RNA sequence: UUAAUUGGAUUCAACGCCGGGAACCUCACCGGGGGCGACGGCAGGAUGAAGGCCAGGCUGAAGGUCUUGCCGGACGCGCCGAG
């Protein structure tokens, strides 16, 4: 829940959704990088 | 981390079915059974003396 | 000219001999020639082993043995012949394998 | 200087992997052939870049059968010998032994009165 | 007491037992999310039929950005006075912040009903 | 002697013996690394897994440890007994 943020009537996702499984599926935020543990998928920014 | 490493050969590798020793398990056509489990099932395998 | 090969395998004996005496029968009653059971040599597996379970004692060693008889019966063809031999009665201990040969 | 097959280390060092063990022995050579282990090709990323600097660690190991390479001289490696990682350090003969022979991993037996 | 800022309509006591008895037949026959963060995530998916929502949540947060969520999906979400009242519904012993429900298997008849009862209360 | 030569076995009747197999296993020895004790009870609860997993410092490596941050979507640790 912590996750989403909300202004105007539009949802923010505090962190990127990654492609492989689908939604609900966040990012790790660590500055240089979106990372995911599920499988261990990065995705340098 | 607590399955126990695959073994193709040695003593690891083979476990009596009836008690699971580890060691003496004669394989003569494949039999899989520790050898003194043998001597009180021999009989009923059809072996006879002689 | 074509054959089949059965090969009949026990290790009772005495069910080997009422197989075989039944298939002479059927045999001679359908009027097809047959070649005379052949007794193929009998497999004798041998297996010693210590008898103490433990290390103690003698070294003394038990023989257990294991006699299997087979035999070999060749048919010239006849479908009237080799629709009987499917309805015999086999012993669970008796295995019998039928080859066709030219 | 030190001589090996009739070259120096300098020289081994820019020889490929393939004539390098074409040199070593055949049961050395044989092993290389059929492949490192996983955590030997491990071990040999973590001393390569060892020896660049990057990995700053102590570098310690359980590979007592990991061949010496020439490119590996002029390094200090702790191989387990059974209960601690004791020290090795790399020479230019280094070339053409396993590391297990050199850990002590039975100590020294003396002998006294009868019982 | 004062309605929280959540709050964009007044929902009627009988139809927050309505959405209470919707909860508890969508578990009982049917599939129902429990906790606002499989509420959201079921939302954006758009699998949500109908969200029902505890007006005692002591954090605002974590039911503040539901009911503009749930406009925006264009799905109904409802209110119910008590998050322990959620809770029972939901058949659970904690307290459900809120619950999305997906299959409203025999509440239906409830939550297409409550959709109208839902639908004017935002007009 | 050992970090270990695991233990057992004794004159015949222990001593190519338990082992009809001592390179990892065989393990039952040594040193080191990591890890689940089910079920009934207390408490906690999902406001998110207990598992996974990057980047990496420490660990022989192994999300093993640790900052790490997201996850699959759903209840599991400490004790009382007790397996």
């Amino acid at each position: 829940w912590k996750l989403y943020e909300i202004k105007d009537g539009k949802v923010i996702r505090k962190n990127k959704f990654c492609p492989r499984c689908g939604p609900g599926v966040f990012m790790a935020d660590h500055g240089d990088r979106w990372a995911c543990g599920k499988c261990g998928y990065t995705e340098w920014k | 981390y607590n399955k126990r490493k695959p073994r193709k050969f040695g003593k690891g590798a083979r476990r009596c079915i009836r008690c699971g020793q580890y060691g003496p398990i004669i394989r003569i056509q494949g039999l899989m059974l520790c050898r003194h489990c043998f001597r009180e099932v021999a009989p009923k395998l059809g072996f006879r003396k002689y | 000219m074509q054959k089949a090969r059965i090969k009949i395998a026990s290790t009772n004996v005495r069910s080997l001999d009422e197989v075989a005496n039944q298939i002479k029968q059927i045999a001679e009653r359908t009027g097809v020639r047959m070649s005379g059971p052949i007794p193929l040599p009998t497999k004798r597996i041998r297996i010693t082993t210590r008898k103490s379970p433990d290390g103690e004692g003698s070294a003394t060693f038990d023989r257990w043995e294991l006699r299997v008889h087979k035999r070999l019966i060749d048919i010239e063809a006849d479908e009237r012949a080799m629709r009987q031999i499917m309805r015999i009665r086999v012993p669970e201990d008796v295995t019998i394998e039928i080859e066709l040969i030219s | 200087e030190f001589r090996y097959r009739g070259y120096t280390l300098e020289q081994l060092m820019n020889m490929s992997l393939e004539e390098l063990a074409r040199l070593f022995p055949a049961r050395q050579r044989r092993s290389l052939k059929r492949g490192l282990t996983p955590e030997q090709k491990k071990l040999l990323r973590k001393i390569r870049l060892a020896k660049k600097g990057k990995y700053k660690k102590p570098i310690r190991t359980h590979c007592r059968d990991m061949i010496i390479l020439p490119e590996m001289v002029g390094l200090t490696i702790y191989v387990h010998n059974g209960k601690e990682f004791v020290p090795v350090e790399i020479k230019p003969e280094m070339i053409g032994h396993y590391l297990g022979e050199f850990a002590p991993t039975r100590k020294k037996v003396e002998h006294g009165a009868p019982g | 007491m004062a309605k929280p800022s959540y709050v964009k309509f007044e929902v009627p006591k009988e139809l927050a037992e309505k959405a209470l008895q919707a909860v508890e037949i969508a578990r009982d026959t049917g599939k129902i999310r429990k906790g606002t963060n499989e509420t959201t995530k079921a939302v954006e998916r758009g699998q949500a039929k109908l969200v029902i929502i505890a007006e005692d949540v002591d954090p605002e947060e974590i039911v503040a950005h539901l009911p503009p969520l749930c406009e925006e999906k264009e799905i109904p979400y409802i209110y119910v006075p008590s998050k322990k009242e959620l809770g029972a519904a939901a058949g659970i012993e904690v307290a459900a912040a809120s619950v999305a429900i997906i299959e409203p298997g025999k509440a239906r008849d409830l939550v297409e009903e409550i959709a109208m009862k839902v639908k004017e209360l935002m007009k």
